RNA sequence: GAUCCGUAACUUCGGGAUAAGGAUUGGCUCUAAGGGUCGGGUACGAUCAACUUAGAACUGGUACGGACAAGGGGAAUCUG
RNA sequence: UAUCUGGUUGAUCCUGCCAGUAGUCAUAUGCUUGUCUCAAAGAUUAAGCCAUGCAUGUCUAAGUAUAAGCAAUUUAUACAGUGAAACUGCGAAUGGCUCAUUAAAUCAGUUAUCGUUUAUUUGAUAGUUCCUUUACUACAUGGUAUAACUGUGGUAAUUCUAGAGCUAAUACAUGCUUAAAAUCUCGACCCUUUGGAAGAGAUGUAUUUAUUAGAUAAAAAAUCAAUGUCUUCGGACUCUUUGAUGAUUCAUAAUAACUUUUCGAAUCGCAUGGCCUUGUGCUGGCGAUGGUUCAUUCAAAUUUCUGCCCUAUCAACUUUCGAUGGUAGGAUAGUGGCCUACCAUGGUUUCAACGGGUAACGGGGAAUAAGGGUUCGAUUCCGGAGAGGGAGCCUGAGAAACGGCUA
C-alpha cells in the first residue's frame, strides 16, 4: 500500500537506500478524503489499535465559533474561496483545514439580534436591561459587519476533515481577515 | 531571517491558538506568545520583540528542546531558516594508539531570533523531527562576527 | 517481531533469581503486573527455588489453586505473577509472612515480617498529578493509584500503604539525612541516610549516600527508595543491613565461625 | 456439484470472491476470504439438481410432500418466544407453558424439558438491586472523601495564612 | 512537423546526431508566469496593451502534425 | 605463555624467501577403536526441490446443553450430574528454523517521545441516559436470526457444500431507572429604584472546534467598559484561590456549541441470610465476566550521539517522476518530503562522498597464549530479516502473517 517511511527516499548524501524489509503495516497510509459539499456522508476507517477514525467526504453542516463574541453556531457552507496550498482545491471546492469557506450569516445574526439587538448593516422587561448593559460590545465591526449585508460571512476551517469527521472552523476578523480579503481581492 | 515582510506566504502567518481581540482595543495591537526553553538558555529579546512567526522556534514556536546539547560550528547558510554546522572530533584508533581527525556535518534549524553567518560557533538542542534531516534547533550564537567590522579600510 | 513475546528463554532470564544453567530450556516469563520484568520475582520462583515448598511448576500451580499464597493481601493465583519489591507474601498455612527485600549481594531476600508489619507496605511515589475532575492522585513504585493524598506529598518521597484499604497513613520526605533503601545498579540492596542530592537539570540526578561505616557512595535518583529516618527505619531490616563488606571482610567473617 | 447463488447473473461458473456471512462458503478462519467457483442463477443445461419450494399447494397429492408433516425438532427456549408461541398476556407463568420431550430409558421414561432464558427470578433481581446499590454507595464514598479533603485543604488554609501572621 | 526524454562505435575532438530508440499532440473551461506610461520633499497605486510558455479539470466510437505538408534506419567493404 | 632449525657457496657473513615445527569451539578424509562422564551434527554447495505422517488448539461452580448421548435417583414438571457437536470468547502475531538480502542499512553501547498506539495484567474510575417535566415510556428484564441437530441432495474429487424445517447467548441489534444542590442561560410580572422575582430549560462521559484560566520578580496610586459582597448610601472592599517540569499551547478546569452520539451491566456461579406495612414486599454476602477514562506492566514505532571489511583500473554524486530547505494541506497511531501544491537552490565529498565487491546478517563471543596484535563469528543468548520469487490485503490490541487469503 501506501508507505510513508524512509527506507526509500535517497539519503542526505544522495544515496539510494538498499532495499530493507518488505512494506510494513505499521508505516501505512491511506488516500485522502476529499470532501465535497452536500449531502453528509461519512464513512469509518479502522486505525491502529482499533480506534476509528471518520473518513467524511460530501459534508454540508459546520460548527463556526465567532471567536470575539464567544459563541459557536451550526451553520451550513456555501463554498471554499481560497486555499493557500492548491487552487484546485477551491475550484473543486474541496474542504480540508486552513481552507477559506462562505458559511450561512444567518445564524449568528439572530444571536446578534438576539443578544443586541442592533440589526447588523443597514420590548419585554430582562432584555431591555440586558440591551443596557451590552453595547459596547456592539461596534463589532467595518469588515466583518459589512459581509452580513451579504448574506454570508468568510470563515476558515480548523478541523481536519479526513480524520475528524467534522468541518468546524471559526470566523474571519482583524488582520486575518484583512489578509484574506487582500488575497481574494487581487485575483479576482 | 525570515525577510521581514513576514506575511510573505499563500497562508496567515500567525501563532496557533493566540488571540488577540478586535472589539477589546489593545495598543499593542497583537498578542504575542513566547517560552523558556529550559536550560538555562536565555530568550532573546528578539524573540519577545520580533514580529515573525515560525512555528519551528525554540522560544516562540511549538518544539522542545530535549535530549542531547550539541555545540558546533556553522560553515553553510544558504537554506532558508536551517544552517549546516561542522562538528569535529578526535576518533582514537587503538592499534596505533592514537587518534584520527573525524568531522560530521549536522543541518540544525535556526530561528529568526539569532543572525548566524559561516562561521560562528553555536549551541544547538536536540528537538522532535523538524524535517528529513534537521533534528537539532539553535539555542545559543556563541560568537557575532568573528573579528569581520575590525577589517576596515585604511586611515 | 510482529507482536508481544511470551517466553522468556535460560540465560536471558534475570541473573539474580539464580536460576541454573543447564536443567531446563526456558525460564517463568513474569506476567504483565506491578512491576517489571528486571526487577520482579515470578511466584513460581519465590515458592520454589526460594522457599523449596514445590518441587515443580506443577507443585506451584498446586499450591497457588489452593488460595493460599496471597500477595498484598489479594489472591493473586499466577505461577508467573510479578510480585517485587516491598512486596508481602502472606501464606496464611505457616503462618508466614514475608516482605520481598534486597540482599546486599543484590538477590531477592526469604525475609519473614511479622504480622503486624505485614499490613502495610511502602510506595515510592513515582508520579503526583490531577486525574479527570481535578482530582490529585499517586502513583507509587508498583503502580498503585491513590486518589486524594495530602498535598505535601510530592515526587521522590515514600509513602506507607495500608494494603487492606488502598490509602495512605504517612509519608517520608525525600531529605538530606533520611535512610534510603538502593533498588538497582550496581549498588543493588546497600543502605543508608544520605549525602547530598546533586540536581543536574536536563537528566539523571544522583544521590551521595553514605552508610553506617561511612562508606559513601553515589547513585541516580530511580534506584534511591527512602525507608525512614536516620537509625530508625519503617520497615524490617534484612540481615546484614545492607552494609557490603568486601571480599576479605566476608572471607574472614566466613572463617571465624568454622567452630563445629 | 458446484451451488448455484442468488443473483450472480449469467448461467455459467464464475469464480467469486466469497467472505463471511455469504452462501457458498464456510470460513476456516476469521476473516478469511476465498476465491472460490460459483455458477450463476439462471437456469440452464448444466444443472443436474434444482431446488423447488411449493409455494401453492395444487389439486393432486403428491407422495410424501403432503400426505406427511414432519415434527418441529425443538420448541421455544426463551421467556417471550413461550409467551409468543401461545398467546400468553405476561402474568401467565410461562415456567409451566414449557415443552417437554418424553425419553425412554428403557423401561423408565424420563421427560426433559430445556431452559427459560431471560426469565426473570430472585437471582435477577438480587443481582440488578447490588448493581443499582454499588453504583450509589460508590458515589457516595467519593463524594464524603473529596469533602474530607476539602477539610485538609482548609486546614491548610487557615494555616497558611498563620506563618504570614506571626513574622 | 513540433515538444519532452534518450542517444553507440568511431573521431581530425569540430563532429557523428534528426544517430539509434520511445512518449505526447484535438476541442472546451480555467490557472500561473513573462510588460508600457503616470504623480513621490530635500513603501505601493491608478491605468493601458501584448502573444508566448507551463499546468489542471472536463469531453469524444483512442481521436487529434486528423486535409495539406513532411527523414526510413542500421552493420560494414571498395573508392574519391 | 618472550625459543627456532634445514636449503644459494670450494668455504664465509648477509638480505631473502621455500620447507620444517606448535595450536585450531576447524572442516573433510584414511587406518584404528576396550571403558566412564559430557554431546556438535545437511551451515559452506542448491534461501535447490519435496512423497508421507506429525508440529495449534482451547471449558472452569462461574457464556450457550432438550445429543432422539451416558449415569439414573433423590427434594426439584423451566433447567440444575457428566458431557460429544456447534455457536460465542480467547489464542493461533509466541515458539521453532534458516542466514538469502542488507555496508551508515542491520547492529552495539547511549539517548529522546514536551512526537505516538498498546490486548492482557496491576491499581484506581462513571447517582445525570426518556421527555416543552398531569392523563407516558416493557425494567419482574425487550426483538428476530441462525449454528449444531433432523430431513432432502449434488460432485470423480477437498477441511466442497445448496435447499428445507426448528432453537440459544456475555453472539447480533435494542432500550429504561438514581439523590439533593450549585452555577448558568432565558425569563411570566411591576417599578420605577442602589431595580427584584417566582419557574422553564440546560448541566455525566466521549468526539471536534474556538475562546479563557492555568498566578508568584519585592513596595504604593489614577482613570475608563461592565457589575459584585457587606451596607453607619461619603463609598469601602479588609483575608482573596492555583499543581508539575530544566522547559510547554502540560496536567486539569471553565464557557459556546458540535457529533449517521462512544460509554454509562437486559450477563454468570455459589451462598441464601436479615426486616414487617405479610406483599412470594423491601433489602443482603462472596467472585465471575465485561466496560469508559487515567496510571502501570508487557511491548511496539520512530529517534540523538559515536563506531563497520576491500576498492581511485570508482572523483565527483544528488535533483529522472523529492534531491536539500520553507509555508500550507493531506496521510498517519503519531514527528517528518511520508505524500501533494506553491516557492527557494540547496545537500554530500580527498577527514574518501558516490559507485563496485563481499565466497558480508550485526553483536555478546571463538582460535592463537610476552606485550601489541592477527584471523573467525551460518550456529545454543540478544537484535534483524525471510518463508519459492515479488506485490496486495482481510482479521485483530498486535501481521503487510504465508503450518492466513488474493493475484
Amino acid at each position: 500500500g501506501i508507505s510513508r517511511d524512509s527506507r526509500h527516499k535517497r539519503s542526505a548524501t544522495g544515496a539510494k537506500r538498499a532495499q530493507f524489509r518488505k512494506k510494513r503495516k505499521f508505516e501505512l497510509g491511506r488516500q485522502p478524503a476529499n470532501t465535497k459539499i452536500g449531502a453528509k456522508r461519512i464513512h469509518s476507517v479502522r486505525t491502529r489499535g482499533g480506534n476509528k477514525k471518520y473518513r467524511a467526504l460530501r459534508i454540508e453542516t459546520g460548527n463556526f465559533s465567532w471567536a470575539s463574541e464567544g459563541i459557536s453556531k451550526k451553520t451550513r457552507i456555501a463554498g471554499v474561496v481560497y486555499h493557500p496550498s492548491n487552487n484546485e482545491l477551491v475550484r473543486t471546492n474541496t474542504l480540508t483545514k486552513a481552507a477559506i469557506v462562505q458559511i450561512d450569516a444567518t445564524p449568528f445574526r439572530q444571536w446578534f439580534e438576539a443578544h443586541y439587538g442592533q440589526t447588523l448593516g443597514k420590548k419585554s422587561k430582562n432584555a431591555e436591561r440586558k440591551w443596557a448593559a451590552r453595547a459596547a460590545s456592539a461596534k463589532i465591526e467595518s469588515s466583518v459587519e459589512s459581509q452580513f449585508s451579504a448574506g454570508r460571512l468568510y470563515a476558515c476551517i480548523s478541523s481536519r476533515p479526513g480524520q475528524s469527521g467534522r468541518c468546524d472552523g471559526y470566523i474571519l476578523e482583524g488582520e486575518e481577515l484583512a489578509f484574506y480579503l487582500r488575497r481574494l481581492t487581487a485575483k479576482k | 531571517s525570515t525577510e521581514l515582510t513576514v506575511q510573505s506566504e499563500r497562508a496567515f502567518q500567525k501563532q496557533p491558538h493566540i488571540f488577540n481581540n478586535p472589539k477589546v482595543k489593545t495598543s499593542k495591537r497583537t498578542k504575542r506568545w513566547y517560552k523558556n526553553a529550559g536550560l538555562g538558555f536565555k530568550t532573546p529579546k528578539t524573540a519577545i520583540e520580533g514580529s515573525y512567526i515560525d512555528k519551528k522556534c525554540p522560544f516562540t514556536g511549538l518544539v522542545s528542546i530535549r535530549g542531547k546539547i550539541l555545540t558546533g560550528t556553522v560553515v553553510s547558510t544558504k537554506m532558508h531558516r536551517t544552517i549546516v554546522i561542522r562538528r569535529a572530533y578526535l576518533h582514537y584508533i587503538p592499534k596505533y594508539n592514537r587518534y584520527e581527525k573525524r568531522h560530521k556535518n549536522v543541518p540544525v534549524h535556526v530561528s529568526p531570533a539569532f543572525r548566524v553567518q559561516v562561521g560562528d560557533i553555536v549551541t544547538v538542542g536536540q528537538c522532535r523531527p523538524i524535517s528529513k534531516t534537521v533534528r537539532f534547533n539553535v539555542v545559543k550564537v556563541s560568537a557575532a562576527a568573528g573579528k569581520a567590522n575590525k577589517q576596515f579600510a585604511k586611515f | 517481531a510482529r507482536g508481544p513475546k511470551k517466553h522468556l528463554k535460560r540465560l536471558a532470564a534475570p541473573h539474580h533469581w539464580l536460576l541454573d544453567k543447564l536443567s531446563g530450556c526456558y525460564a517463568p516469563r513474569p506476567s504483565a503486573g506491578p512491576h517489571k520484568l528486571r526487577e520482579s520475582l515470578p511466584l513460581i520462583v519465590f515458592l520454589r527455588n526460594r522457599l523449596k515448598y514445590a518441587l515443580n511448576g506443577r507443585e506451584v500451580k498446586a499450591i497457588l489453586m489452593q488460595r493460599h499464597v496471597k500477595v498484598d493481601g489479594k489472591v493473586r493465583t499466577d505461577t508467573t505473577y510479578p510480585a517485587g519489591f516491598m512486596d508481602v507474601i502472606t501464606l496464611d498455612a505457616t503462618n508466614e509472612n514475608f516482605r520481598l527485600v534486597y540482599d546486599v549481594k543484590g538477590r531477592f531476600a526469604v525475609h519473614r515480617i511479622t504480622d503486624e508489619e505485614a499490613s502495610y507496605k511502602l510506595g515510592k511515589v513515582k508520579k503526583v498529578q490531577l486525574g479527570k475532575k481535578g482530582v490529585p492522585y499517586v502513583v507509587t513504585h508498583d503502580g498503585r493509584t491513590i486518589r486524594y493524598p495530602d498535598p505535601n506529598i510530592k515526587v521522590n518521597d515514600t509513602v506507607k500503604i495500608d494494603l487492606a484499604s488502598g490509602k495512605i497513613t504517612d509519608f517520608i520526605k525525600f531529605d538530606a539525612g533520611k535512610l534510603v533503601y538502593v533498588t538497582g545498579g550496581r549498588n543493588l540492596g546497600r543502605i543508608g541516610t544520605i549525602v547530598h542530592k546533586e540536581r543536574h537539570d536536563g537528566g539523571f540526578d544522583l544521590v551521595h549516600i553514605k552508610d553506617s561505616l561511612d562508606n559513601t557512595f553515589v547513585t541516580r535518583l530511580n534506584n534511591v527508595f527512602v525507608i525512614g529516618e536516620q537509625g530508625k527505619p519503617y520497615i524490617s531490616l534484612p540481615k546484614g543491613k545492607g552494609i557490603k563488606l568486601s571480599i576479605a571482610e566476608e572471607r574472614d567473617r566466613r572463617r571465624a565461625q568454622q567452630g563445629l | 456439484g458446484f451451488p448455484m447463488k442468488q443473483g450472480v447473473l449469467l448461467p455459467t461458473r464464475i469464480k467469486l470472491l466469497l467472505t463471511k456471512n455469504v452462501s457458498c462458503y464456510r470460513p476456516r478462519r476469521d476473516g478469511e476470504r476465498k476465491r472460490k467457483s460459483v455458477r450463476g442463477a439462471i437456469v440452464g443445461p448444466d444443472l443436474a439438481v434444482l431446488a423447488l419450494v411449493i409455494v401453492k399447494k395444487g389439486e393432486q397429492e403428491l407422495e410424501g410432500l403432503t400426505d406427511t408433516t414432519v415434527p418441529k425438532r425443538l420448541g421455544p427456549k426463551r421467556a417471550n418466544n413461550i409467551r409468543k408461541f401461545f398467546g400468553l398476556s405476561k402474568e401467565d407463568d410461562v415456567r409451566d407453558f414449557v415443552i417437554r420431550r418424553e425419553v425412554t430409558k428403557g423401561e423408565k421414561t424420563y421427560t426433559k424439558a430445556p431452559k427459560i432464558q431471560r426469565l426473570v427470578t430472585p437471582q435477577r433481581l438480587q443481582r440488578k438491586r447490588h448493581q443499582r446499590a454499588l453504583k450509589v454507595r460508590n458515589a457516595q464514598a467519593q463524594r464524603e472523601a473529596a469533602a474530607e479533603y476539602a477539610q485538609l485543604l482548609a486546614k491548610r488554609l487557615s494555616e497558611r495564612k498563620a506563618e504570614k501572621a506571626e513574622i
